[PDB]
C-alpha cells in the first residue's frame, strides 16, 4: 500500500480543481497545496503527526461516551 | 424545641451578624468601586402603561469580567445579602412595641427563617446546603409545578383561546419541555430556546450623531476584531466608524432597521411643516443632523436594547406569576409591585451570571467539588435534594442552564427549571417497584449547545442526534475532551 | 425518504468527479 | 369533537427519518472534493499506523 503516489494524485486533482475555483476557494486551495507540498518535503512525518493528533482526539472521545461501562 | 435551641445561640449570633455586615460592606464597596468605572448606565424604563419600572437582564444585569475575587467570596456576599433580608423581623419590636416579640419568636422557631449566624456549620457551602436541604428545596418543590402551569397558561392563554395565541411550530418543543415528566425522557435546552419564537426579534440600536443603526453579527465581529488588534484610538475610532457607516448603508439598503415596522416601536419620519410653513412641495423639516455629512458618522456610546418580547415580557406576566417566579427561586416576593420583584429576579440573574464567570475563570465545573456543584445547581434551581445524581449529570445540568441563562430570558429559564421539580407520589406501597437499570449518567459531551436545532413540525418530532455523531465532532469537542480526560 | 437519496446523490457526484478526472488523466497518459 | 372517544395514535406516528442524513448532506455540500479524497488518505494512513 502506497501513500506518496496517492498524495501526488490528490495534489494534481487539487490543481485541476483550482482552475474553476473562486477567490476565497482559490486561496484555500493554494493553502492546501502548500500543506501537501510540506507533507511531501517532510517525508510524510508531519502528515503522520497530524493523523496521530486526530486519532488521539477520537480515542479520547470514545471512552467518555461510555456512560454505563 | 428549636425556639430555645436558637435562643441559646442568639447571644453568640449577634457578633457573627455584625462581622458579616462588615464583610458585606467591604465587598459591596469593592464591587461598587469597580462597577462605577467599568459598568455602563442602565437607565430606568417604565412599562407600556408607564406607571412602574420594568427590568431586563440584557441592560441591567452586568457581569464584571475581570473581578479579582474568589468564587467562595462571592457566594459569601450573596448569602449574606440574603441574611440581611432575613434579619428584617428584628424591626418588628421597633415598630409595634414590646409585644412585637412573638414575630421574633416565630422567626427563631424555624431555622430556615434565620440567617447564617444561627447555624452551627462554618463553611459557606455546607451552610448553604444545610439551609437548602432543610427548608429551601421543600419550599421550592411546592411552587415548581404551579409555576410551570402558570407559564403554560400564560403562553396558551385562558378560556379556550389556544387557537388564537399558541404557535403550531413551537408545539412539539412545548410538549417536550412541559410534558416530559409523562415520557421520562431527557430534554434538549434548544427546545426551550424555541419558546422565544413566541417573541419577536431582539435588536440593538447603536445611537450615532446622525441616525440609529441596527447591530448585526458582522458589525459585532468587526468591532471585536478591532478590539483584539489593540490599535491606537485614532485608528480604533476610525475603523469603528468605517464599520458603522458600512452597516448604516447596509441597513438603509435592507429597508431600514427592523424596529421601524414593529407594533409598539417605531422611528419617526421627518417632521411636518404645518400650513403656511409648508414651502411648496417640501412638506417636511429634516433634523439638524441632516446637515452633518455621513462620513462624520460617530457612535455616541449609547445603545438601545429592544427585546421585542410580545408574549414573554415580564410586564404581561401578572401579579401572580411574578410572585411564584420569585418564590421558586427563593427570593422575596410579598407585598411589593411586580417591578420590585422584577428587579429582585434580575439581581439573582446577575449574581448567577457573575458566579458562572468566576467558575469559568476557576477552571470550569470540574474544578468544583461535589457539594459545591450540588449547591450551585440548587442556586440555579435545577436540582432537588431528593435525587442523588451523578457528577456527569450535574455537570450537564450546569452547562444546560448556563447556556440558557446566557440568552437573558427569564421565562425559558423558569420553564427549564420547573421541569426538574415534577415529582409524584404513588398510592400503593409496592409501586413504584425497585428499578433494574443503573442510575442516570451523562456527560458534558451529551449536551448539544454548539449546534442549532430547527423546531420540529407539529406531530412530526424527530429523534435526538448525539453531538459526537456530527462530522468533525472530535475537533469541536476537543476542549471538553481535554477537560474530562484530565 | 427525502434525506438518504440526496446524500447518496451528493456522494455519487463527488465520486463521479473523482473518477472522471482520473480517467481523463489515464487516457492522456496513454495518449 | 369526538377526539377523546378515539385512538388515532396509529394515524399519527413519529417519522422514521434519520436527521443525520440532513446533517451529512449539508457537510458534503460545504466541503470541496479534494477534501473528500483527502479523507481516504486520513483513513488509509490511520490503518497503516495501526498496522505498524
Ligand atoms: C391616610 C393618610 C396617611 C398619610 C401618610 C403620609 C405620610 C406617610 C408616608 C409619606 C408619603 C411618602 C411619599 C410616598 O410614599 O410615595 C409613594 C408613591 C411612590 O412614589 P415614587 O417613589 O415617586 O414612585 C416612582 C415610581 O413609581 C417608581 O416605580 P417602582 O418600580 O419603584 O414602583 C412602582 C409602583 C409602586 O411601587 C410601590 O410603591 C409598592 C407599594 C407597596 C408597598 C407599600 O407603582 C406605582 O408607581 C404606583 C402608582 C399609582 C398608579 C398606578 C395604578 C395603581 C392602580 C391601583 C389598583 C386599581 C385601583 C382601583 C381600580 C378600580 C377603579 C377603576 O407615590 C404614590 O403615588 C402614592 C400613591 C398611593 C395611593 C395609590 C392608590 C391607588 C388606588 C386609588 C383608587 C382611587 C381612590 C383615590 C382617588
Ligand atoms: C408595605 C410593604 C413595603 C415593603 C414590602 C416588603 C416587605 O414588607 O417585606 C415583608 C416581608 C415579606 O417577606 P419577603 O420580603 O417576601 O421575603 C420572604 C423570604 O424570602 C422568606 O420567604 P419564606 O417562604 O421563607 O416565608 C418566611 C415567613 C417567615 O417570615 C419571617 O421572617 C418571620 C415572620 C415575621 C412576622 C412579622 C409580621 C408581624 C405582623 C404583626 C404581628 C403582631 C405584632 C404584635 C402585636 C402588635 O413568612 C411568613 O410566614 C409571614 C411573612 C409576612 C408577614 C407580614 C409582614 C408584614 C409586612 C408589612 C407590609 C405588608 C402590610 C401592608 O416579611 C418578612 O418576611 C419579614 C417580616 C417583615 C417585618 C416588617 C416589619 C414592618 C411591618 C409594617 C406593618 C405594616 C402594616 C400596614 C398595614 C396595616
Ligand atoms: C376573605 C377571604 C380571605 C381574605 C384573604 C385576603 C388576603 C389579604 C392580603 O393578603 O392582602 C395583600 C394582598 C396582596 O399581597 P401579596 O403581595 O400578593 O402577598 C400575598 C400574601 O403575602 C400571601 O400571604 P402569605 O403566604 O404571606 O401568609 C401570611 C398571611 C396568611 O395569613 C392571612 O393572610 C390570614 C390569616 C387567617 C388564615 C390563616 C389560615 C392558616 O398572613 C400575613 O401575615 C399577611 C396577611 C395580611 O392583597 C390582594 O391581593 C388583594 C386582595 C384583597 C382585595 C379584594 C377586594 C377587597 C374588597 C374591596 C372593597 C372595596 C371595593 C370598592
Ligand atoms: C394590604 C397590603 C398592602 C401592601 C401592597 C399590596 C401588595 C403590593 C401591590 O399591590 O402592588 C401595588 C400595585 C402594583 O400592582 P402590580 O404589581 O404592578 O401589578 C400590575 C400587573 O400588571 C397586574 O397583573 P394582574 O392582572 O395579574 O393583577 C391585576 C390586579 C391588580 O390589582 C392590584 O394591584 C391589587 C393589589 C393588592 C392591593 C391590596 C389591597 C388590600 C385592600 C384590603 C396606602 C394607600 C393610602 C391611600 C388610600 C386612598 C387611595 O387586579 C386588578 O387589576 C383589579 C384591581 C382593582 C380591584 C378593586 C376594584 C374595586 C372596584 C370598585 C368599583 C368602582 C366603580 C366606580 C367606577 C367609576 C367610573 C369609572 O399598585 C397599586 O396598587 C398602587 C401602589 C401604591 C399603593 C398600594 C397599596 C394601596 C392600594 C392597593
Amino acid at each position: 500500500t502506497d501513500v506518496r503516489p496517492q498524495l501526488y494524485a490528490l495534489q494534481r486533482f487539487a490543481k485541476a480543481q483550482l482552475k474553476t475555483a473562486t477567490e476565497a476557494e482559490r486561496a484555500a486551495i493554494e493553502a492546501d497545496i502548500a500543506r501537501y507540498q510540506e507533507y511531501l518535503d517532510s517525508d510524510l512525518e508531519k502528515l503522520k503527526q497530524d493523523v496521530a493528533e486526530d486519532t488521539a482526539k477520537k480515542q479520547k472521545l470514545i471512552p467518555l461516551l461510555d456512560r454505563y461501562p | 424545641t428549636a425556639v430555645v435551641k436558637n435562643l441559646a445561640k442568639l447571644p453568640a449570633a449577634t457578633s457573627q451578624i455584625l462581622t458579616n455586615v462588615s464583610k458585606l460592606q467591604t465587598f459591596h464597596g469593592l464591587l461598587e468601586e469597580r462597577r462605577d468605572k467599568y459598568a455602563p448606565l442602565a437607565y430606568h424604563t417604565y412599562d407600556n402603561l408607564k406607571q412602574k419600572t420594568t427590568w431586563h437582564p440584557i441592560a441591567h444585569a452586568w457581569v464584571d469580567e475581570g473581578l479579582p475575587v474568589s468564587k467562595k467570596e462571592y457566594n459569601e456576599y450573596c448569602w449574606l445579602k440574603k441574611d440581611m433580608q432575613r434579619l428584617l423581623p428584628l424591626a418588628s419590636p421597633f415598630v409595634f412595641g414590646i409585644y412585637g416579640i412573638l414575630p421574633l419568636a416565630v422567626w427563631l422557631s424555624n431555622d430556615g427563617y434565620l440567617p447564617s449566624a444561627f447555624s452551627s456549620k462554618k463553611d459557606i457551602v455546607s451552610k448553604k446546603l444545610e439551609w437548602y436541604s432543610s427548608y429551601g428545596d421543600d419550599l421550592r418543590q411546592q411552587v415548581g409545578p404551579m409555576l410551570q402551569h402558570r407559564l403554560k397558561r400564560h403562553l396558551r392563554g385562558t378560556l379556550n383561546n389556544e387557537h388564537r395565541l399558541m404557535l403550531d411550530e413551537v408545539t412539539e418543543s412545548y410538549k417536550e419541555i412541559f410534558y416530559s415528566h409523562y415520557t421520562g425522557q431527557l430534554r434538549d435546552v434548544r427546545k426551550c430556546a424555541h419558546l422565544r419564537l413566541y417573541d419577536g426579534t431582539s435588536t440593538v440600536l447603536l445611537l450615532t450623531n446622525k441616525e440609529p443603526v441596527e447591530l448585526t453579527s458582522e458589525l459585532l465581529q468587526k468591532w471585536n476584531a478591532i478590539k483584539a488588534a489593540k490599535l491606537s484610538p485614532e485608528e480604533e475610532k476610525k475603523a469603528r466608524n468605517e464599520a458603522l457607516i458600512e452597516a448604516y448603508k447596509e441597513q438603509e439598503l435592507h429597508g431600514g432597521p427592523h424596529v421601524k415596522h414593529m407594533q409598539g416601536y417605531g422611528i419617526p419620519a421627518d417632521t411636518p411643516l404645518l400650513g403656511e410653513n409648508a414651502k411648496g412641495d417640501q412638506y417636511t423639516q429634516p433634523p439638524e443632523s441632516a446637515s452633518i455629512p455621513l462620513e462624520q458618522l460617530e457612535w455616541t456610546g449609547d445603545t438601545v436594547f429592544i427585546p421585542a418580547e410580545y408574549r414573554t415580557e415580564m410586564e404581561d406576566w401578572g401579579r401572580e406569576l411574578t410572585k411564584l417566579a420569585n418564590q421558586f427561586l427563593l427570593l422575596p416576593w410579598r407585598f411589593v409591585s411586580n417591578a420590585w420583584n422584577q428587579r429582585r429576579l434580575v439581581s439573582w440573574f446577575e449574581e448567577i451570571l457573575q458566579e458562572d464567570a468566576l467558575i469559568a475563570k476557576e477552571g470550569g465545573v470540574q474544578a468544583l467539588s461535589d457539594d459545591e456543584l450540588k449547591v450551585a445547581l440548587l442556586d440555579r434551581a435545577v436540582i432537588r435534594c431528593d435525587e442523588e445524581l451523578t457528577r456527569g449529570d450535574m455537570e450537564a445540568r450546569y452547562k444546560e442552564i448556563s447556556w440558557l441563562m446566557s440568552l437573558r430570558n427569564p421565562f425559558i429559564v423558569l420553564a427549564w427549571q420547573t421541569g426538574y421539580y415534577r415529582s409524584t407520589y404513588s398510592p400503593e406501597d409496592d409501586l413504584p417497584e425497585a428499578s433494574i437499570l443503573p442510575k442516570l449518567n451523562r456527560t458534558v459531551l451529551d449536551v448539544d449547545v454548539h449546534n442549532e436545532l430547527a423546531p420540529d413540525h407539529p406531530e412530526k418530532p424527530l429523534p435526538r442526534v448525539h453531538p459526537a455523531l456530527y462530522p468533525n465532532s472530535h475537533l469541536a469537542l476537543a476542549k471538553e475532551v481535554a477537560v474530562l480526560a484530565k | 425518504d427525502e434525506s438518504a437519496i440526496k446524500l447518496a446523490e451528493l456522494q455519487k457526484e463527488t465520486e463521479r468527479n473523482i473518477s472522471s478526472f482520473f480517467r481523463d488523466e489515464a487516457n492522456k497518459s496513454v495518449q | 369533537e369526538e377526539c377523546m372517544f378515539k385512538d388515532t395514535r396509529l394515524d399519527v406516528l413519529p417519522p422514521q427519518v434519520n436527521p443525520l442524513n440532513a446533517i451529512l448532506a449539508q457537510h458534503t455540500a460545504q466541503t470541496p472534493v479534494h477534501r473528500s479524497l483527502e479523507k481516504r488518505l486520513w483513513t488509509e494512513v490511520r490503518a497503516t499506523a495501526v498496522s505498524e
